[PDB]
């Protein structure tokens, strides 16, 4: 009949998010737990096993399965093992574990954001008919400094136990094909402090700063000027590229440097138009205009 | 399954020799260090003699040193623990244990008895006059 | 004594980490070969599974499972659980997981509109074709997100490798896997291609100042504003031994405004004594030249 | 039955690699453990050495050697050279180098005047305070003399402490913890004559704005006040560790665009709000700006 | 009597140049065959012996000399392992490897310099009186699409089999080891920095020599400066990119000429404008060396 | 009666120094070499033990002492291994080794700071009443092309066998605390030639330029020009820092950047009490001050 175990996850750290590869690293303990034929232990207390001696256990008949983190990037660095075996037959193992995982991650709202981090793990060999998941249990450490952490968990971690049913099973046949699957799902909110007030408030500033071209009293000034101003943005753009994570979509900052580059070369063009087609009254007074024009094509970026 | 059939035992007159046998199956007998034990009524199960093929170890009790002699035979996959000039205090259970990372030299100071992963049922040797 | 024949199933979980420079790239996923060896009995006459550290058991008493070589992984990969299901009439089941720095030609000259072909090429370390054969392989494989747009489904070819400088047992059965991909180039379209098309474009309206003080010093801080952006586009794109199209374009940044000053100065400098008429409206005439150099460009 | 005492002896080397974004940092040193066993027939009844490969070859022949966890290390430690002194009556010291990563909450928001504590939290791995407890510890830092030119400053011999931790989600529940903490501060120099020093010097040089004659100079000069903060902001972030707050140099930072961005604002202010006459009062704030600015600064 | 060991190397990939270390990394193959003692294999067919197994035979007695990369820096990483034993006696060692080595780089012609990465094998234990070398065999795949590569292999391979003798030996007598060393010449490709660094750098220092072509001696001087910071951002755009090295390349000496040509400029403009019978009077032969600073600046070029 | 060991160093390559982290990488052999009791070698010649064979002769009870880099970051890669067992008794452990090694390391005469390389070797579990080093030889290269080396090692290694007493050990057995320890340095000074050429000789020139501010007619001319020199620093500082190694403390080139800062600032607060502080009327001497501010500075370089 079906093996029930039970699982546990500890996490203690999420961190390393690679925005790139979106991948993330997941520092904890995984405990699994099942009921096998009773054992005849030493003084009839549990007995630990550690590390090293697991597997000459394992070399003696103990049946430990192969229990597969689906979404880990690599195999991951596993500290210390155990495994506690009691004499009515319930074996315990317990493992430090720290991975660097994957899931489907969207950054286009950053520097606001909101991820999610998954852990899904599911038995390497054997079927829901050979092994199944009873329970999950999962246990995040609150965030007793939040202000400091890059990233705020929000929710208590989510978890499902579902049933995976594998297409391309090879040699399975009548039903060796619907594996038993826990999924964890914690969901995070990015620490956009840094990024308000170091990126987006200066970069305001100088979007703002640009439109004081049409202040400028000879078309001369209006049209050198504008130039410096084309190279603050080209400054600006490397100063954001340079720290900002590389990704391959534009952000909510990036799309602000292009509305730069945009008002900037809307201005010279006016400039150029005003001063060739006597200054125009209306054009060479549009101190006013320009800012509401580029607001309401800014509102139109939010929505 | 792992057998580790002993033969060789039973009552012996004091002073005299028994030869000891632990006919080996189940496992690749080369890569193990089989030895023998003993356990006397209310009393801890004392460690005897063990033999190693990889290792050239071989390891004797301080209460048998001099009157017996442990050998191994790969060809038919047996130990033969030669007991000679027995006494009526050699009276107890003889178990033979049979483990992969058990050293003869350690086990001198260790006498831990962990790393054996397989035992006999145990042949009995009694002693008297 | 007929060749062993093997039967490989690749699953490709993720494909990432491309490194230009080296031309690899890395690869998630798992892979099973069968083949059928002499029958067993397996306990309970039911599949039986060894897992990980036992497979290496199994191989000391005898057990005959071959080293499958990755011909174009840069080191040995990353190996995470392995299996081995003996059945008892004797065919063996070897699955594992696998991550792995692969290698393959790579041409980044069309940047950021190159297309690639991932390719994952397997073959037996020691065992001919004449010993053991590929009889069969299957590669199983929200793009807006992604880095890479992964096209069609994988390519597969079972082909045999005649090795020059070792009878005929020379050759070796390769297993060869192609991934056809295409760059995203939404992010360097909008914040690479399109304002170096502004600054260019900028660059051209130094014929629209009234003096020719104005013109040449206002053509450096043009220069300058070239030397800027080539700056943050080197900083960000990836390295490479050649130029893409984004470094054409510096290039032609810089041709343009070099242009320009040699045409402010000329007009300046070469008449009776008075600007050109033609030379200083070249307003039109410059923007159109250069354009013209540009459709060259692609063509 | 009785818990195994364990005596502790921590000897910290070198702390190094602080990692501001992961709040990690590395620890080199020995880790010294002392317990009583079951008596041993060592060869002449002398301390016997058991090194490096050996120890896990005692471990298997029943050599009790219990596994002592770093709770706040990230991923597996290095671990150099392993020793067992293993005496007669049971005693059995344990003694190994090691290289580890480890995490601890860190707030970098006053940088570069930031104070840290190193800590190490110690544990055995299965055995709780009713089978092992931790009797005492002891921790060896080295006296830095040549503290001038350390990137940290370690402020105070360790601190320790011997807890016992109650698990909830598992009367066995309760575990000896060790915890070591070493007090650090940062060496400000570097960045006190280098980043803060010029940067003081930029934010004071950008209200020479007002001491220029003309409207269109005072104007044109602040578009390359403004540019010399955003090439400032860079050659910051560029060396500055990375960090999800501001520190005070970023402070400084955001605080030299508002100062030029006031005084863009107070120059057309001035210029076009009148009865061009500029106003008296608005255009000689060349002391009333520096001032309102060092009022904000105290704040 | 020495043990003749015949080796083959084959070289799949040659990349990860770090100019600063001197290293490089190689992927490739090592095959070596030797003739021992003759054994009776299944089938009298030749065995083979695959990783974890060959470590097996070494313990049982099989002689598998360790054969080291003189010049490999840290342990390489080597991939699948095997042993073809003979039923005659000879043996076949056979393993993929992946190694970082060391060599002498001179990097001072950058981006035109040409390099050798050199591969120096030889016994770690047994002297050319146990083991000797009798012959190499270096393979080397053809980049037929060498405009992708960064570096262009010329030289089909060089093999050279010599004596190392050590003048400090355990032994209070034989002294010298046989040393495979292997050659392969390659030039790295400028056109990247042909295009990209030079051919630009080229068109800042000629646009700064039209300082001379600027009426006002304020405009001459205020643009000088603007010249000077197009140098300083310049020399950050190449040393962003370019490799570090502990000496100057061609590239970085263009750049101080860059900084040298805009600074004697500044004391020429200067020079012109203070220097003369009248206050304001410019030297009509030195505002007139538009011509003459270009040539001076050339001359001095094409001796360096 | 201590063992006596007497060991040997060969250093290959000495690279990699991490600036903040105080370390570097050194790839050599370590030869070890004591007399044990006499063995029964085959053919009465030695006996050459390889690597994974080790391990099986310290089973079988070999004694191998695990001698310790005492100043090694993590555990060092060991290359190949080796044992030469002689009839006599005399055991030669031999091993390649490449290990990161920490010491305290002063880069404040940046780029013209010297440094010494050390390498801390003791036993890790024997005592000098137990185990001994007699004697200790280091073998560095003789590098003819220096050149090309960032680095340059002045003069053959130093070697000092002594005496580690530790206070807080475990035994009380009266006078068994203290350890024999080898100590090697080899000193070596940093190659400036990039440094004094790509970075010391521009900002010489970026400073020098910046007092050409006296020389403007314009008082807004020589303020706005001012900005843009005080922007020039600001662009070197940044192509000074991204290159330049990462330190806690500053360097000889960023005292200088700090001078340009100051040199600079202090030109501004000139230009502006020269233009408003007066009767009316530009002062004549301290506008002709083009000699008075560079005599100045470098009156207060050659005091910093
Ligand atoms: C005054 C002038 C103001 C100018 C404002 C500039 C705003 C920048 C526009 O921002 C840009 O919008 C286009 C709209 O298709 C986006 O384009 C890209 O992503 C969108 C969204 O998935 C895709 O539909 C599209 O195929 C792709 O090219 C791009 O990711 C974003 O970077
Ligand atoms: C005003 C208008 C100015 C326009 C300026 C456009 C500049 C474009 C320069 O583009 C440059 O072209 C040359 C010649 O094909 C290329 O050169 C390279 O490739 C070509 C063709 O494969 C080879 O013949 C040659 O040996 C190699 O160096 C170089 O890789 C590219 O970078
Ligand atoms: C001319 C005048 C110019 C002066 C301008 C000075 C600007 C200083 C901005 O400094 C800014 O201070 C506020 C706290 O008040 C910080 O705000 C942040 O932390 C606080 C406290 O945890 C949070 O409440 C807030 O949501 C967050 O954004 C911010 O990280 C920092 O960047
Ligand atoms: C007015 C315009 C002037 C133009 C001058 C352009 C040349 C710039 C100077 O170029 C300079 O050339 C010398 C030539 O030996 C180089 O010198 C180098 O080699 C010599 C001799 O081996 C070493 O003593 C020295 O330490 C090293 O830097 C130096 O690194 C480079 O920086
Ligand atoms: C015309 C203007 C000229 C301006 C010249 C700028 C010179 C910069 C001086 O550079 C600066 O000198 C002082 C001298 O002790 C150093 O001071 C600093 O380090 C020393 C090092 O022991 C500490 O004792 C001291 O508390 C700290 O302030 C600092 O590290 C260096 O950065
Ligand atoms: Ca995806
Ligand atoms: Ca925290
Ligand atoms: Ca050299
Ligand atoms: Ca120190």
């Amino acid at each position: 009949r079906p093996v029930d175990v039970s699982v546990s996850i500890f996490i203690n750290k999420i961190y390393g998010v690679n925005t790139l590869e979106q991948t993330y690293k997941v520092d904890g303990y995984i405990v699994a737990q099942w009921t096998g034929k009773p054992r005849k232990t030493p003084g009839d207390k549990p007995l630990i096993v550690e590390n090293t001696q697991i597997e000459r256990w394992i070399n003696n008949g103990l049946w430990v399965p192969a229990l597969e983190f689906i979404n880990v990037v690599g195999s991951p660095d596993t500290g210390n093992k155990r495994l506690m075996l009691f004499p009515d037959g319930r074996v315990i193992y317990n493992a430090r574990f720290l991975g660097s995982f994957s899931n489907d991650m969207d950054f286009r709202l950053f520097p606001f954001d909101r991820q999610q981090f998954v852990l899904e793990l599911e038995p390497f060999s054997y079927n829901n008919q050979q092994l199944r998941f009873s329970d999950i249990q999962v246990y995040t450490e609150n965030i007793d400094n939040e202000e400091i952490d890059e990233w705020w968990i929000r929710g208590k971690a989510s978890t499902h136990i579902s049933d995976i049913r594998y297409d391309h099973l090879s040699s399975v046949q009548p039903n060796q094909n619907e594996f038993s699957r826990i999924t964890v799902r914690i969901d995070a909110v990015r620490n956009p402090s840094y990024y308000l007030w170091s990126f987006i408030l200066p970069l305001g500033l100088i979007i703002a700063a640009s439109w004081s071209v049409f202040w400028l009293e000879s078309f001369s000034e209006r049209l050198q000027t504008s130039f410096t101003l084309m190279l603050t943005v080209v400054a600006y753009a490397f100063y954001t590229s340079n720290i900002l994570p590389r990704l391959p979509y534009t952000t909510v900052i990036d799309q602000m440097i292009i509305a730069g580059y945009g008002s900037i070369f809307a201005a010279i063009l006016l400039i150029i138009f005003a001063h060739h087609r006597e200054d125009d009254l209306l054009i060479q007074r549009c101190r006013l205009a320009f800012p509401l024009g580029f607001l309401a094509i800014g509102c139109v970026l939010v929505i | 399954q792992v057998q580790l059939q002993e033969s060789g035992g039973g009552l012996v007159q004091a002073g005299g020799s028994l030869r000891l046998s632990c006919a080996a199956s189940g496992f690749t007998f080369d890569d193990y260090t089989i030895g023998w034990f003993r356990q006397a009524p209310g009393k801890e199960r004392e460690g005897v003699s063990l033999i190693s093929s990889s290792l050239g170890s071989t390891y004797y009790a301080d209460s048998v040193k001099g009157r017996i002699t442990i050998s191994r035979d790969n060809a038919k996959n047996t130990v033969y623990l030669q007991m000679n000039s027995l006494k009526p205090e050699d009276t107890a259970v003889y178990y033979c244990a049979a483990g992969r990372d058990a050293d003869p030299t350690i086990f001198a100071i260790l006498r831990s008895e962990y790393p054996f992963d397989y035992w006999g049922q145990g042949t009995q040797v009694t002693v008297s006059s």
